[PDB]
């Protein structure tokens, strides 16, 4: 029996339980976005704004149900409307991560018919992050 | 003298069988699978169903003359014979929108399925489908949030949601409930839930459970950095108790409650759905009792109608069946009503049991929930059947893991993410599914332990509810 | 005994043929049809497990509690005579499993998921033994038969009612017009049709007001207490309560609720309101035949009737035997006793699988309704006796001379049959004579007798014992 | 690359004039009598009206791409010249039912007549008619009773109803108001009424009036044997 | 005053131009929940016009996307954003979902910038009961400001809301939707200056006043007239500005004028010159139509406003040097330069219907 560690084992929604995505695996996800006609976009946050928190609820009456701070991140430029070239998305990942080397950065895609985000996963975490385990140290 | 009052009994078909009627776009339409008694013509049987679910009774009444029966009567406008059946017919009935109370699923059911199923003149009757027109759909508050808003509130995109019913069904203390909840959530499940029959009982009172569960949700959320929830059961004996339980969830600031809509009922359910809308709570709907009504091919109400009724009454989630699990539901049948639950516009398609084109006129979609007898090996099939817009629940499939709840949750979460990744890369889950899982069990020790325990476990039986 | 992960047979834990049932246990009798290759013991054990504590695979958490204490137990399996693949499986549920005062919770456990299991082809709940210790947790009927008779000051005969027709399409004013004319002729009650709630053609509050005028007019005219079951059935509990409050504020005697389409949670709420405000509650069983018609699958009405008595209702529709809707004599006699009586012994010839002790919970008045007319009167009086309401919708509003003569005809027929019974006449044998003598004496009754003389409803019974 | 965001001002007609659009039975339709400024084509004027009462503003916004403008936009689908007029047109606009809050006349007016009447590019604008579809009508509670129920409650049939506004409009005391009301009702009128501007004022407070009027209604009703109201 | 007389057969047209509301009648009104001074004091904002922005497209955005656009607008330098007048509660976006996501956006932008932020959440509704529910949610979320469409909602509802806002410390932004149905034509209707006085009495902290230079009509001298009537304590008769009566407001709080509709960076000098600091300037298309997105669009508008304000404070005449001021700013700021490039040639110049 292995024990799932509760210490420094923070996750990041979709794909965070798999081995970290290789560049080839990231490019395959981007192909998926383009093949389906979805709208790619990049979002980023500094470390203190990366995970869901409760601080604003100090101002509330009894209305905190499904309110969390840090769900919104910051938009990198604009969503790439009409983009059909995967290489263009990959170049924006590079540009975003270069401008904000110490930020969390996630790639998302939007469906304008459902009007919802249809995909998303982390593409960068700051090198100073120490609140996550590598896949082989998640259970002891 | 014109037409006057003549006392006495006449055939229903003289008034209620109208084969040349052109249906109106505001009419509610019903498709009844009808088995008449020997010596009862199908036309008379369909007319009877139409009459006794709208305006008519067994003998002529004088009061008809004070109103306009033409304006109000239900109309059997078409009868199809059933292929393969000697004595089965599909009777189509049209009901004027005027017959129904705005916003009341209760009233719609009371007319359409109130008395006609007990008539001596028929041997069996099944309601297969309803066409709910936009003009009536627009009278309903509908689901408190819907699929898009739920995903947006939870900040969860790109994969199926993962859930888990706490087991044993009954008999756990409040503290042990919260203990199990925390260990499930912290391992990678998005949700856990009260079992449908967990309300308030001598072994565990509801408010004790809500508090310990709140502690568990917040602990797992802090630990993982992901939004967590537990469907706290508001199902109760009275509306007043139901509401007290909802109010406590609100005051704890937790995301989600649940209701058993058939055993609690449509009147209570609609009330709760309005409450959840006004207070920002997600509402998970359990379909307990549905199979009493919906299992048999010859008599009852098909689940697709019970699903439409829930979407109108209000619910953010509704259980849909698994195809591959311990409870019955055929692939094509399920795919049909999943579309009716989620989509805005669904065209007639008899190969999936859809008898009418259904326009939902922008009423929010309801998230289907696949639950019951499913485990890691089922994951590729589930993802292939439902896509991302579904919750997949693993009760026994998490709490039955050899290493406990957190490893059990991580096994399920790894399996889902592996399949989601594989699909996104262009792999065919219908054929390559076993390969995706085997590669994953080889990589993840948690998943391997799950794969080994349940490798030979299948649920394959003759289907009762065939199209 | 440690935790061993994996699937094992349900019967290893949940089939207990040597279990001695406790007097506090809830007992269930399930008519069960297993799939080929599934032993009856395993199928019965699956039903017991999945309606109580168990799931499809072994869970570690069992060890934290006492499964012995909480598990439902299949303790007996009877083969069904005449059936190759049907069995009666008897399951015992500890009283600890259930929420006090909640019919909703009882149903959620007992009939929640098990009917959809792949491993069975069909399942029907035939009966439930509700023990006194559980009965006592329920408020129950707002009033019951004795108190209802006492408040209405009506004794010595069946009550007479009538559903206003056409079902839908009448204006509020025309509704009260029909109601006045019915009540003034001899009927004790009239009623909203089950599906009369609030609609474009007639809004509920308009109807409530005009109906109140009609009740009070007919009461003043006849010198007898009158009522009309005003339908509180609604889309939401809040709307339901608004309609009950208006009834209270008008001082009228009685409201109705469609307990199955409204639901048990709403119904229990309404019954408590009625208790606390002195309103009689008439319960319409709309939708029941969706659930209870077929012999092989569903829930028999006797269980739905027990559930209503617990949830709360002063009247409940019972069937007619002789009218347009199905219900066999012996079946109906069985659950009428279950609805009215304090103690009903096991009797399989009437479909009573368990001795039922109601521990002083008030009885519910059976209502015979649907396709009945004057010629049925002797049979109805003979089947039900005095403690019943007999309802004639079409049989009153279908009279050639209108509502008041129609009501008079039904009232004369009832009183003639009642008097005959009291004098020692056998209604089963002499019923036709009693009615013929009455049609000869009463011109109103004669008109009714003439119109419906040849009208019978005789068909093959689906729901056979 | 497909349809992306291009910043800047373009003609409204490129998006909002759709003369080939087939209206849906759930659409709210509007008939606007439109007088454009010199140099503004009627098509552009109708499109502006359609845009600025539905989804659009004066310059292109990027956020359009997150939703479906095809689904939500108002559509000027037909323009008729007005006979007798050199510079008047009837512009027909269709609005998807999704644009409107259920049961709210306030919201319907806010969209359809909210801003467009003040646009510099038009000289005059008149909303002539609206097609309210059944699917939207059904979202409204509507009239408390209506003609049939009113007649039934009052027990009055076979003739028009007779009413009368109390005069002078303002300046009568509550007691004098009831005195005038009684004398009107007792002579054969079904109703009397407060003048529109009689609310609550220094010469006559509302509750004083309501009580004296109640006395008057009941006196006239007893005297005549006919239901009276005020 | 306007009940029946406009329909009389004996007249061909009638227009109410002005009303003299005496102090003895003014004093009977609760009036605006806060007023200009209190609003500035609660927001801690002084020395410049306030900057706002209507979210676009008008209708069709989901609650999540609404908050997303709001966060990006606010974080770039705008003080406020707002629901469009017709954004109430609809199938595409239900009000309570919007209120919650907008709250997240306000608090994120406020934390990020260190400046107080708000978003006018629309309380306009079909019934007084629904209107109040929405006001109550805003109160419980701790947010600064809501809005109401006083003419389409109506005066009875508006006065109720204003009293609620006074008792609960919410700022109340008033949108004048429908006013031009009433006030556009010179020969018939009611002039906006009367509708403005009525609003000051009924209660509102902000009221839209027109732009002079934007897409909706309103002449400079006309607007200057009623802006004084909205803000000042005492306004003398002046027929050259359409003021027919001397108006004494007897210390009733002033209402902040809101300039909105088809305005962009090049209008900034003119707007600052016309209104001065006690105004809110709103840029919907002028922010969400920026080629670089909402935050840069907001930053462009904020830079422009501050540049003009600084110039004015230094003694420069914005009426003649305004062009120079903006050009120096477009040269200095890339965000601004992008805005300047896009809307350079865009003007709204038509013959005026509502002349004095
Ligand atoms: O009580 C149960 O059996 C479950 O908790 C599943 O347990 P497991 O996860 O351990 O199987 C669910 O309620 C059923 O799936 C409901 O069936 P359906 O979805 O068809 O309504
Ligand atoms: O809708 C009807 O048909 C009735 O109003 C009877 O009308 P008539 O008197 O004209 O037949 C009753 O509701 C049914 O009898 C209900 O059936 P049950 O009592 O079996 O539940
Ligand atoms: O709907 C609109 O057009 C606006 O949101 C402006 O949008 P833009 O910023 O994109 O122009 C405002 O409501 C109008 O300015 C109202 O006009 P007024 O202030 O004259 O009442
Ligand atoms: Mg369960
Ligand atoms: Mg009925
Ligand atoms: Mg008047
Ligand atoms: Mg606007």
């Amino acid at each position: 029996m292995m024990v799932w560690t509760p210490v420094n084992n923070k996750m990041f929604e979709t794909f965070s339980y798999l081995p970290p995505l290789t560049d080839e695996q990231i490019a395959a996800q981007v192909d998926y976005i383009v093949a389906n006609g979805w709208i790619p976009c990049l979002e980023f946050a500094e470390a203190d704004k990366a995970y869901v928190s409760n601080e604003s609820a100090i101002r509330f009456g009894s209305v905190s149900c499904l309110y969390y701070d840090n769900r919104y991140w910051t938009m990198w430029k604009l969503p790439m409307f009409g983009c059909r070239d995967p290489m263009q998305v990959l170049r924006e990942i590079v540009a975003c991560t270069k401008a904000f080397p110490d930020a969390y950065v996630r790639l998302v895609a939007f469906d304008n018919q459902k009007q919802v985000q249809i995909m998303g996963f982390l593409v960068q975490r700051p090198k100073t992050a120490r609140d996550f385990q590598p896949a082989n140290k998640r259970s002891v | 003298a014109g037409a006057g009052f003549k006392a006495g009994v006449k055939d229903y078909r003289l008034t209620y069988y109208t084969p040349d009627y052109v249906v109106r776009d505001t009419d509610i339409l019903a498709a009844f699978r009808m088995t008449p008694q020997p010596g009862v013509p199908p036309e008379e049987c369909g007319a009877a169903v139409a009459a006794e679910s709208s305006t008519g009774t067994w003998t002529t009444v004088w009061t008809d003359g004070l109103t306009s029966l033409d304006r109000y009567k239900g109309r059997c406008y078409d009868i199809e014979p059933v292929p393969g059946e000697d004595n089965q017919y599909i009777a189509y009935v049209a009901y004027p929108i005027d017959l129904f109370e705005e916003g009341s699923v209760t009233n719609m059911f009371t007319s359409i399925v109130g008395n006609v199923f007990g008539f001596k003149a028929l041997r069996a009757l099944r309601l297969e489908d309803l066409r709910i027109p936009p003009a009536y759909v627009k009278t309903f508050v509908g689901p408190p949030h819907g699929i898009q808003v739920e995903r947006d509130k939870l900040n969860k995109y790109g994969r199926g949601l993962l859930g888990c019913t706490i087991k044993p069904k009954l008999g756990l203390s409040a503290k042990n409930y919260g203990r199990a909840v925390y260990e499930c959530l912290r391992g990678g499940l998005d949700f856990t839930k009260d079992d449908e029959n967990v309300n308030s009982q001598p072994f565990m009172r509801w408010r004790d459970r809500f508090l310990f569960v709140a502690e568990a949700i917040y602990k797992a959320q802090a630990e993982t950095g992901e939004v967590k929830g537990h469907y706290l059961n508001a199902t109760a004996g009275t509306c007043e108790e139901m509401m007290k339980r909802a109010v406590c969830a609100k005051e704890l600031g937790v995301p989600i409650i649940m209701h058993d809509y058939l055993t609690g009922g449509f009147t209570a359910n609609t009330s709760l759905a309005i409450y959840c809308r006004d207070n920002g709570l997600l509402l998970h709907i359990h379909r307990a009792m549905h199979a009493v009504i919906d299992r048999q091919r010859n008599h009852g109400i098909h689940f697709r109608v019970l699903a439409k009724a829930l979407r109108m009454s209000g619910g953010d989630h509704l259980h849909s069946g698994t195809v591959v699990g311990k409870l019955e539901g055929e692939r094509e049948v399920i795919l049909g009503f999943v579309d009716l639950m989620r989509d805005d516009y669904v065209e007639k398609d008899r190969s999936r049991g859809i008898y009418f084109t259904q326009d939902w006129c922008s009423m929010p979609g309801v998230m289907p929930v696949a639950s019951g007898g499913i485990h890691v090996w089922h994951m590729p099939a589930l993802v292939e059947i439902f896509g991302d817009d579904a919750c997949l629940q693993f009760g026994g499939g998490t709490l039955g893991h050899p290493w406990g709840n957190a490893p059990g949750a991580a096994a399920n979460r790894v399996a889902l993410e592996a399949c989601t990744q594989a699909r996104n890369e262009g792999r065919d889950l219908a054929r390559e599914g076993g390969d995706v899982i085997r590669s994953a069990c080889k990589w993840s020790p948690e998943l391997a332990a799950a794969c080994e325990v349940w490798k030979e476990i299948k649920f394959e039986f003759d289907t009762i509810d065939k199209l």
